[PDB]
């Protein structure tokens, strides 16, 4: 310690992450008049949202008549009723205004003949509450909506006085008596340490797909934000619910937007059957992500692969007009060729269900405020917010509806900014900080910095990934899960036998990738454990032991003469997980899901029903 | 505001097409007139030409300012020298002519 | 067994008196990915984890890879390794740029330049923004195709000789193209002032139509073709 | 911080440091277009030098053009040298000429594609040789 001089900055608010969520939160705070700081370990534009292709949902009604309430319904249903309906209400109702806000910012949306934002079909989205038929509200910029979303947002941010700490690694939250005072980070450029303290902190660090071996996410999705919350002793929610995306190149795991299916493409097994019509008649190829992949992954078992080892499947687009694939899916054509070597206009792309999205994250309020659990009740953590994939207001619940994440980013990124602007004023007193705050972080830094262990960082990460890949995949059971838990808890122990080689102060990717490992582990522990404990099948989480949807009641048959099971007797509740940073001991609890909306009169609550597409 | 940079750009193109039409014109119709306009465009075009090379490679207020100055001189003595030649001598056209059937 | 040789540029800022030098690495291509980045990641995790370089999407759309591979600027995660074991791949940092460490260049000036063109929509009346979606015919929209796909890798600009010699005052291909992206967006109302911002001898006019930029874009875009369009507008707009 | 301040910070940080400049011309792969780009200047420069030498000589040196020509006639002028020198003068002029035409066409915004680029380059190169040998015999 004290070998690393510390620089102290002082702002009104701090935003960790410059993705869609972070970015919107940041300039949204400055637009409000707050001296905002934004910490990112990557150049804002390198953020993961750039990879987004599908689009962003919004009941604009450009293709046909629509009602954000139908969007509401589709989303709550798609969550298998583990999603908090109050947040889902807020998100879907704000969607239209949020999308128009983006277009007015300059986002180059694809147009219709009326000159309005072009929208398109997508996974499980209907009209008139699942009765009116396939809906078309997935707004999009050709096939590179994410890339365009992030860029326009970034551009728009240059318009304000926000101080962007580029390529800075957030180490930990500056906590003090249950209140957040800011963050402490490592300036990758010169290896110095900075304590950015503020009145409010917003965590938008993205997901942690990298906890697995095969994922569609970038090498940077290491759940660093989740870890911080965990290190602070705060709970993380539903980390077990990991979304497996159907279409993912057998190779590197790169993604091929579901927009392909919505635009017309299909999925074909070895025998040539459009299986996605057998497992789900109505929705077919265009059903929930959790179901559609659960299908394919299954077909592989029966022995129906479409390549050498019959391990994957085949995504088809061929029958679509070559021009359409050029105006609606130009982005996939490229990578499909570059990573697979295929002419989509005349050949189907090789895809396989791979890790993709994380519904779980930091417990959140529909206002973006982080929650902690006290005496079985929610409590707002003073000066701490979270949004995006890293957050879990849980508008996705047990399964995220395609094209709902980008919306989530923009909506709650705005919500966080608004909650802060509505609860305080710029210039208010910025909390004190002990002259030793963050000392633990620096020490841990210094430690790994000169690690002379026996295990290489890469070796360890590889052990964790393949372990998660084998014990916590699309299908699981107590046996496979428990071996995984102890298997992963075992690796966590090895974090003290790790070897690092680089020891400079400038760009020590060796040091940071290790720091990221520490984070990935904390996420894996909570994912695998919360997974073994959840004995039921809801959304993405499918147990062979319990292929049942254990709710408070049995919503299949009527409800009245039936008795309500005790809270701790059913599984329609969020998983709250903690972990002793020092031993890796996972302890977990649960809290109810919110079923009431913001206004029964404007948007009625949708009671749990049978899950089926 | 003033569009100096853009106008200079177009100016270059103009004398460029002009010096392009003169070469042929100077062949089909050799005359004192041609020898002068050919000397004007030849030196001007060359002046703006080297100019670009100067602003490109010469870094620093001191040097570029001087370079530009020295360039202006060379150009001046060049156009004058050519006009002198067209007046008190054969003229560039007939000079080329003579020089070839040699 | 198929060993491939890799010559890589290196430089440690925290190693007194260290000077730029090439370090060769060997890799069994059967135990690796098809792209150059895969090789980098491999020697990173097994041979020498002191090798530093930027990366993220490994999908070719974030633009973190930008580096010179065999004399050409491209994306390491998209450029497939030369299976010709006889040839030794040469990896260098982006051309004429300050090296922070190994293959990591300082793109601060690059980004700063992008900011100077105000890459965002500007309406004369912003009192009604946020309530209605602006209209734009599919025709007006097609004009953006080939412009908005820019990933900002800096591969083009960092391949332009003019940017090499005057990167301080010359905006470069990347930035200039985006300026054009905003110039022809039917929704923007500051076309005239966007052009006026280029009324000096460096920002735009350092471009001598060399065309290296376009000949190296990892996304098959055409900056040069765009620079030319700007020039034409520059000499024909009024006021 | 503004764009300008950011630029100022950039230079103040790098100029005053032990940071090295990554190689460029020494490592970048040569391409016909790049090469033809260099030659345009070179020729343009050499061409201007010639014209200036002709103008200045006309002001400082004595005697008329003929005094200078006859001066060369009586210099054992070998035919397979009078043509050589005549070619060397026509070569750079023609190259620059044709490539210049190409440059103008580009300003109109045409032919600015990699494919179209190589074609025009070859053409300009061919026209150069033809017009050169052609003129060296007029
Ligand atoms: C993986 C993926 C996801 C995806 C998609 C394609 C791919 C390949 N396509 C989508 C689509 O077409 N439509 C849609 O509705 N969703 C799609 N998704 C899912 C969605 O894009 C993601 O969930 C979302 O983009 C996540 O956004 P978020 O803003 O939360 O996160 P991020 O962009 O991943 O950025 C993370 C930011 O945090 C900073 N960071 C991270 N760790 C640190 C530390 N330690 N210190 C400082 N900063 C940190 C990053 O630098 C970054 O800015
Ligand atoms: C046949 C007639 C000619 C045409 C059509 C022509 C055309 C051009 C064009 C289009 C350029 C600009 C290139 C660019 O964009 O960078 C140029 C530059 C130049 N030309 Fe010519 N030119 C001609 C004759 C000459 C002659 C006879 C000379 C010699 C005195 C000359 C000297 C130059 C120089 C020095 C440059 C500057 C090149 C640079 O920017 O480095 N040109 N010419
Ligand atoms: O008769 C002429 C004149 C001519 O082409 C020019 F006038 F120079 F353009 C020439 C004779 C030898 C070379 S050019
Ligand atoms: O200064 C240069 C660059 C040059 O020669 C190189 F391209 F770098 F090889 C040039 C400027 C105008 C045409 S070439
Ligand atoms: O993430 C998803 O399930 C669908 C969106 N993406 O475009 O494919
Ligand atoms: S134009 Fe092409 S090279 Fe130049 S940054 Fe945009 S992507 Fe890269
Ligand atoms: S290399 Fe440059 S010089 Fe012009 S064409 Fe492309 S910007
Ligand atoms: S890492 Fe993203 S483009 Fe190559």
């Amino acid at each position: 310690s004290t070998q690393y001089p510390v620089v102290d900055h002082e702002f009104d608010a701090v935003v960790v992450g410059a993705g869609g969520a972070g970015l919107r939160a940041a300039f949204g705070l400055s637009e409000a008049g707050f001296n905002t700081a934004c910490v990112t370990k990557l150049f804002p534009t390198r953020s993961h949202t750039v990879a987004a292709q599908g689009g962003i949902n919004a009941a604009l009604g450009n293709m046909e008549e629509d009602n954000w309430r139908w969007h509401f319904y589709d989303t709550v249903k798609g969550s298998d009723w583990l999603g908090d309906q109050d947040a889902i209400h807020y998100m879907t109702e704000q969607a239209p205004a949020s999308v128009v806000e983006l277009e007015n910012y300059g986002m180059p949306f694809s147009r219709t003949e009326d000159g309005k934002i072009y929208q398109r079909a997508f996974g499980g989205q209907s009209l008139k509450f699942g009765k009116g038929g396939q809906a078309h509200r997935c707004c999009c910029v050709a096939d590179r909506t994410g890339h365009s979303l992030l860029h326009t947002l970034y551009g728009r941010s240059l318009r304000y006085d926000t101080s962007y700490f580029v390529e800075y690694f957030a180490l930990d939250l500056l906590m003090e008596n249950g209140e957040c005072r800011g963050v402490i980070a490592l300036c990758i450029e010169d290896g110095s340490i900075h304590r950015i303290r503020a009145r409010n902190t917003v965590v938008a660090t993205g997901g942690y797909g990298r906890t697995y071996f095969s994922c569609t996410s970038a090498h940077t999705s290491t759940g660093d934000g989740t870890a911080m919350v965990t290190r602070a002793g705060l709970p993380c929610q539903d980390l077990e619910f990991v979304q497996f995306h159907p279409t993912g190149i057998y190779g590197a795991g790169c993604l091929i937007t579901e927009g392909c299916r919505g635009e017309g493409g299909i999925l074909i097994n070895s025998q040539g059957e459009r299986f996605m019509e057998r497992y789900a008649p109505v929705a077919k190829d265009l059903a929930s992500r959790d179901v559609v992949s659960r299908s394919m992954t299954l077909e592989i078992r029966e022995g129906r692969g479409c390549g050498p080892e019959k391990d994957h499947v085949y995504l088809q687009l061929h029958h679509l007009p070559p021009e359409q694939l050029a105006v609606r899916l130009p982005g996939i054509s490229e990578t499909a060729m570059i990573f697979a070597g295929v002419d989509v206009t005349k050949e189907p792309i090789p895809v396989l269900p791979t890790v993709h999205y994380n519904m779980g994250g930091i417990p959140t309020n529909y206002k973006g405020q982080v929650l902690r659990h006290v005496n079985g009740q929610d409590q707002v953590v003073p000066g701490l917010y979270a949004c995006g994939e890293a957050a879990c207001a849980s508008v996705h619940g047990a399964n995220r509806l395609g094209a709902n994440s980008l919306l989530d980013l923009v909506v709650f990124g705005r919500a966080c900014a608004l909650s802060i602007a509505e609860s305080c004023r710029p210039g208010d007193k910025v909390p004190s900080i002990k002259p030793n705050a963050g000392e633990e972080s620096v020490m841990n830094l210094d430690k790994l910095r000169f690690a002379n262990g026996t295990i290489r960082t890469s070796e360890l990460r590889l052990s964790m990934q393949k372990s998660m890949q084998s014990h916590a995949a699309v299908f699981r059971v107590g046996s496979v899960l428990q071996e995984g838990c102890e298997k992963i808890l075992r690796l966590y122990g090895d974090l003290q036998h790790l070897k690092t080689f680089d020891r400079g102060m400038v760009w020590n990717t060796d040091l940071v990738e290790t720091l990221e490992l520490q984070n990935l582990m904390l996420c894996a522990l909570q994912t695998i454990y919360g997974a073994e404990a959840r004995k039921e099948s809801r959304g993405a989480h499918a147990r062979e032991d319990f292929k049942e949807r254990v709710d408070e009641y049995d919503y299949s048959k009527p409800i009245q003469g039936q008795q309500k099971k005790p809270f701790q007797e059913h599984w329609r509740k969020h998983t709250l997980s903690y972990v002793d940073v020092k031993t890796g001991k996972v302890s977990l609890e649960y809290r109810p899901v919110i079923d009431k909306t913001l206004n029964e009169a404007d948007c009625a609550t949708v009671p749990p029903a049978i899950r089926s597409y | 505001s003033s569009k100096a940079a853009s106008l200079h750009w177009t100016g270059e193109r103009v004398v460029s097409v002009l010096l392009l039409g003169l070469l042929p014109a100077a062949y089909l119709n050799p005359c004192s007139a041609m020898d002068y306009s050919l000397a004007a465009a030849l030196t001007l075009h060359g002046h703006w030409g080297i100019g670009q090379v100067v602003t490109d490679y010469v870094r620093g207020d001191a040097l570029q300012k001087a370079a530009k100055a020295g360039l202006l001189a060379l150009s001046a003595f060049t156009f004058a020298g050519l006009c002198y030649f067209n007046y008190h001598d054969v003229g560039i056209c007939k000079a080329v002519a003579m020089l070839w059937k040699l | 067994p198929r060993i491939k040789k890799f010559a890589i540029y290196r430089w440690d800022p925290d190693k007194t008196g260290d000077k730029p030098h090439m370090q060769t690495y060997e890799i069994d291509l059967n135990n690796c990915g098809p792209m150059v980045l895969d090789a980098l990641i491999k020697i990173k995790n097994e041979i020498d984890s002191t090798l530093t370089f930027r990366r993220s999407c490994r999908e070719g759309i974030c633009g973190s890879c930008a580096m010179n591979i065999n004399g050409g600027n491209t994306l390491a995660c998209t450029r497939r390794i030369d299976t010709n074991l006889d040839k030794v791949s040469k990896i260098y940092p982006l051309p004429h740029m300050y090296v922070i460490k190994d293959l990591v260049p300082d793109l601060s000036n690059f980004y700063a330049q992008y900011k100077s063109i105000e890459p965002y929509l500007k309406k004369k009346d912003e009192s009604q923004e946020g309530k209605q979606q602006y209209l734009q015919s599919i025709e007006e929209r097609e004009k953006l195709d080939g412009l908005y796909e820019c990933i900002l890798c800096a591969c083009c600009s960092t391949s332009c000789p003019s940017y090499w010699w005057n990167g301080d005052k010359y905006l470069g291909p990347a930035v200039l193209m985006q300026a054009y992206r905003w110039m022809i967006d039917s929704r923007d109302d500051f076309t005239e002032e966007r052009l006026a911002k280029l009324q000096d001898p460096f920002s735009l006019y350092r471009c001598h139509t060399i065309m290296n930029c376009t000949g190296t874009c990892p996304k098959g875009l055409n900056p040069g073709k765009a620079i030319a369009e700007i020039k034409k507008m520059m000499a024909t707009y009024k006021e | 911080t503004t764009a300008k301040e950011e630029m100022e910070r950039f230079w103040n940080k790098n100029l005053g440091s032990n940071r090295p400049l990554s190689p460029h011309i020494t490592i970048y792969r040569w391409s016909l277009p790049m090469a033809m780009s260099i030659c345009h200047r070179g020729t343009g420069i050499a061409l201007s030098a010639g014209v200036s030498l002709f103008g200045l000589s006309a002001l400082l040196l004595p005697g008329n053009f003929e005094s200078h020509l006859e001066l060369v006639k009586s210099l054992c002028l070998g035919p397979t040298l009078i043509y050589t020198a005549k070619f060397g003068i026509v070569f750079p002029l023609m190259y620059h000429t044709w490539n210049g035409i190409r440059h103008l066409i580009w300003d109109l915004g045409k032919g600015l594609t990699i494919p179209q680029l190589t074609q025009s380059g070859v053409v300009v190169l061919i026209l150069t040789v033809l017009s050169s040998v052609g003129l060296a015999a007029m």
